[PDB]
């Protein structure tokens, strides 16, 4: 029973941004949002986006919804406190429009 | 800590495996932590592994509608003490599971869990409801109150007001040229 | 009594602004890590090729599997052979299910094998169906740039008449210029 | 491996997802793009302001 | 294929977008700008001038009716059909 | 779409196998085998007329035949049988090249076209400025 | 002149010269990015995800 590996965590966790219950979980809890490693690994997924690594997502609407999370990154700012403002808005953005973008997404599975 | 009247609690493995109908609902809510592990239907199916007055007609319907209920009935009037019994249902997927102490039959209630789409709810006092609904109304009038305060500015040769932050003749002209 | 959910990978306490300011310079220098910037690098592809994800096995270039490595009888395997292939086994599925009336209607005791030989002929049908997906996903593909290509010269054509009607309708006024100079 | 493919990625529907500036602006009628013009031209744009000239120096750069 | 095109372009499937992740060509601003003087300039030629507002200066998306040393109002027209404003 | 079509009408002719199987067991009847022995039946049993029992299964039994003929006909009208993917290679080569030769002679044509937007552009202004001055 | 102003704008309706070289570089572009084989493989992985199965009610 092989231990897991850097790839397959990090497929299955930037395959989990397409439920967005479950990045509603993640961006619920203060600790993720003002932290400025989320932020860093959010942007570091972007290698997700390029072939031979895109072949290998089978849930592409994680890689729009990582998208539409760093569109938010250069916009952020960390402070010396380690506050990233900016992203107090986003937990009131994604709790609004959740409903609606997986409405979207299952209308385009429709 | 997060206490027990303020989660949703569901087990999806248990969904993939047995599937939730109206006839698992209540060993579903066995695996919960709103279970008690000292109850006695825990107690009854530990033994089993080994008309009627005091019912409202909600759950008569429910008994006459499901034998495996009625079963249960009649081995929960053997015993008395804490047990969890299903008062409401709503086909394919709502219930209601109430805590209830039986004395020999007399019956008082205790707190109650909804289900909804296998997604258990403790039901909450309405006192906590309204309660959590006025913390979060004073704590947004107190920073509003604050926040306005700080738009305050007195000043002796006035009454007390608000800080200061830092073509007469057309219509006339309107009048004559039409 | 835990989380609904799991967390983000323990990889996130990796990526900050230190490690990101070390990075390029490393970069000017089933992994062997050497150092704390080895996890800013994306991982490589698997060398197995295949990987876990969601309580499953994956591969990076998945193929179709076949009846004798699935344990199951494959009858009989440029497709115009699967085309006929696949025409047989329609007409042997209906006979296998006349004959399975016909030992239901004498004694329905040995249907046991004609269902298992309706239950093979039929999995027998939908891998030859699976088989020529490939082949309906080009066909697919070549419909694509077909209908672009339909869309592009009907752009053509719809330009190249209004042109051409621009010209008639300037030789029009030409006509009556010279009927009236 | 194979060979690469030229394609219109706009359409791929049979009888968008690139952002054309042009096709999005220029088919449409004047009424309702003389707006959309003057507030990307700037913050408070007036119609009076514009200048052929300053449009041909600015698109030089 | 229209997932697999729209992914293998633009790194993303194409769903709508609420928040960033438009842009009007200066070149389309300058030539609906010619047009427009060409609009100007097509509309007053049916319409018959006043004396004193023979002046007219046709530049800028706009006709200038100008009076000397009185007056300069500067009008527009949004097609052919439409009055100026 | 097409083999979707041919899975959804295997599926759906299985499905009639099974249709046809549930009515045969269900609607039967009573019979003699022989005139003397007595003959009855129950409520639980649904007794039917047997010649429109018999029709029922004639149409039931041309349903499943012209399922059958849908289903060889889609067979036959399958898109590609006789092409190989070498072929499909060398077809798509040629349409991705076709499709650049079009966008190009899509450019000439709306280079002709802007010669033609600038010359009527030239007449017109011509012609209105020529008449302005001449109504001045 | 009316004639004419209406042979102008049915003119102007088509599509400009601008646009139809960006769409020309549009296609050029995605040349460099598109692969046919990696195009199907990629296709017939998405195809039991990113669709309903068409024989479910």
């Amino acid at each position: 029973n092989p231990l897991p590996t850097r790839f397959e965590v990090e497929l299955e966790f930037i395959q989990s941004l397409a439920n967005i219950q479950y990045v509603t979980y993640l961006l619920t809890q203060q600790q993720i949002w003002k932290s400025p490693n989320f932020k860093n690994y959010l942007k570091y997924l972007e290698y997700w986006c390029n072939p031979p690594y895109s072949q290998c997502i089978v849930y592409p609407n994680c890689l729009f919804i990582l998208k539409l999370l760093n569109g938010f990154m250069e916009s952020a700012i960390v402070n010396e406190d380690g506050l990233l403002e900016g992203l107090d808005e986003l937990p009131k953005i994604i709790q609004l429009q959740g409903p609606q973008w997986m409405n979207e997404m299952v209308e385009r599975w429709a | 800590v997060t206490p027990l009247d303020e989660l949703q609690w569901k087990s999806p493995e248990w969904i993939q495996v047995f599937g939730l109908r109206t006839e698992n609902v209540l060993d579903y809510f066995a695996e919960s932590p709103f279970f008690d592990k000292t109850s006695n239907n825990q107690v009854i199916k530990m033994q089993r592994q080994f008309e009627f007055a005091y019912v409202d007609p909600a759950r008569r319907q429910i008994l006459f509608k499901y034998p495996m209920y009625m079963q249960l009935e009649e081995e929960l009037m053997k015993l008395d003490g804490t047990e969890y019994v299903l008062s409401s249902v709503r086909e394919p997927d709502f219930w209601v599971i109430r805590k209830q102490r039986r004395t020999n039959p007399e019956i008082i209630p205790l707190q109650d869990y909804y289900i909804i789409g296998a997604n258990i709810y403790q039901s909450p006092t309405i006192f906590k409801i309204v309660q959590s609904r006025l913390m979060s109304t004073s704590y947004h009038l107190n920073s509003t109150l604050e926040s306005l305060y700080d738009l305050i500015e007195f000043q002796p040769s006035q009454g007390v007001h608000y800080k200061v932050p830092t073509t007469e003749m057309l219509d006339k002209l309107m009048v004559t040229s039409i | 009594v835990s989380s609904l959910y799991p967390p983000p990978p323990p990889y996130v306490k990796f990526f900050t602004q230190s490690n990101l300011e070390k990075l390029p310079k490393y970069k000017e220098k089933e992994e062997e890590i050497t150092c704390a910037l080895d996890y800013l690098i994306p991982p490589p592809m698997p060398k197995n090729q295949q990987y876990r994800a969601f309580g499953s096995i994956w591969q990076v270039k998945d193929q179709l599997p076949d009846l004798e490595s699935m344990g199951l009888t494959q009858l009989y395997k440029n497709y115009q052979y699967k085309i006929q292939e696949l025409r047989k086994l329609l007409k042997s599925l209906l006979l296998n299910y006349l004959e399975l009336i016909g030992v239901l209607s004498i004694n329905p005791d040995m249907y046991e094998r004609k269902v298992e030989n309706i239950r093979t002929i039929l999995v027998n049908i939908h891998h030859l169906l699976n088989e020529y997906r490939p082949h309906q996903s080009r066909e697919s593909l070549i419909m694509l740039l077909e209908e672009q290509l339909e869309y592009k010269r009907g752009e053509i054509r719809e330009i190249e008449q209004v042109c051409k009607q621009v010209h008639d309708k300037l030789t029009s006024i030409q006509d009556t210029l010279r009927t009236g100079s | 491996t194979g060979i690469k493919l030229a394609l219109d990625p706009n359409l791929i529907t049979l009888a968008s997802l690139v952002s054309n500036p042009h096709e999005i602006y220029g088919s449409m009628p004047l009424e309702q793009l003389i707006p959309i013009i003057l507030r990307q031209r700037g913050p408070g744009f007036k119609f009076v302001d514009l200048n052929e000239k300053e449009l041909q120096n600015e698109i030089k750069q | 294929l229209v997932t697999a095109l729209e992914v293998l372009s633009l790194g993303r499937p194409n769903l709508p977008t609420h928040n960033f992740k438009a842009k009007v060509p200066i070149g389309l601003i300058l030539q609906r700008l010619k047009d427009l003087n060409l609009t100007v300039s097509i509309k007053i030629a049916l319409m018959n001038i006043p004396k004193p507002l023979n002046s007219y200066h046709i530049k800028n998306g706009r006709i200038y009716f100008t009076v000397p040393n009185e007056f300069e109002i500067q009008l527009s027209t949004v097609n052919r059909q439409s009055p100026l404003f | 779409d097409r083999l979707t079509q041919l899975q959804i009408c295997l599926d759906q002719m299985t499905e009639q196998f099974c249709a046809t199987l549930n009515y045969i067991d269900k609607n039967h009847g009573f019979e003699r085998l022989t005139v003397n022995e007595p003959q009855m039946s129950d409520k639980h049993a649904t007794v039917v007329p047997p010649e429109e029992f018999s029709n029922t299964i004639d149409e039931l039994s041309t349903d499943i035949i012209l399922k059958t003929r849908q289903i060889n006909k889609l067979i036959d009208s399958l898109p590609g049988v006789d092409v190989s993917a070498e072929e499909q290679l060398r077809k798509i080569d040629m349409l991705q090249k076709k499709l650049v030769e079009v966008e190009d002679e899509k450019i000439e044509a709306i280079k002709k076209k802007e010669k033609l937007l600038r010359h009527v552009d030239s007449l017109i202004e011509d012609f209105v400025d020529g008449i302005a001055n001449s109504k001045k | 002149l009316e004639i004419l102003n209406e042979c102008h704008d049915e003119l102007k309706a088509l599509p400009m010269l601008e646009q139809v070289e960006f769409e020309k570089n549009t296609i050029l572009q995605q040349r460099s990015k598109i692969n046919s084989t990696e195009l199907l493989d990629y296709a017939t992985k998405l195809s039991k995800f990113t669709k309903i199965p068409p024989t479910f009610d």
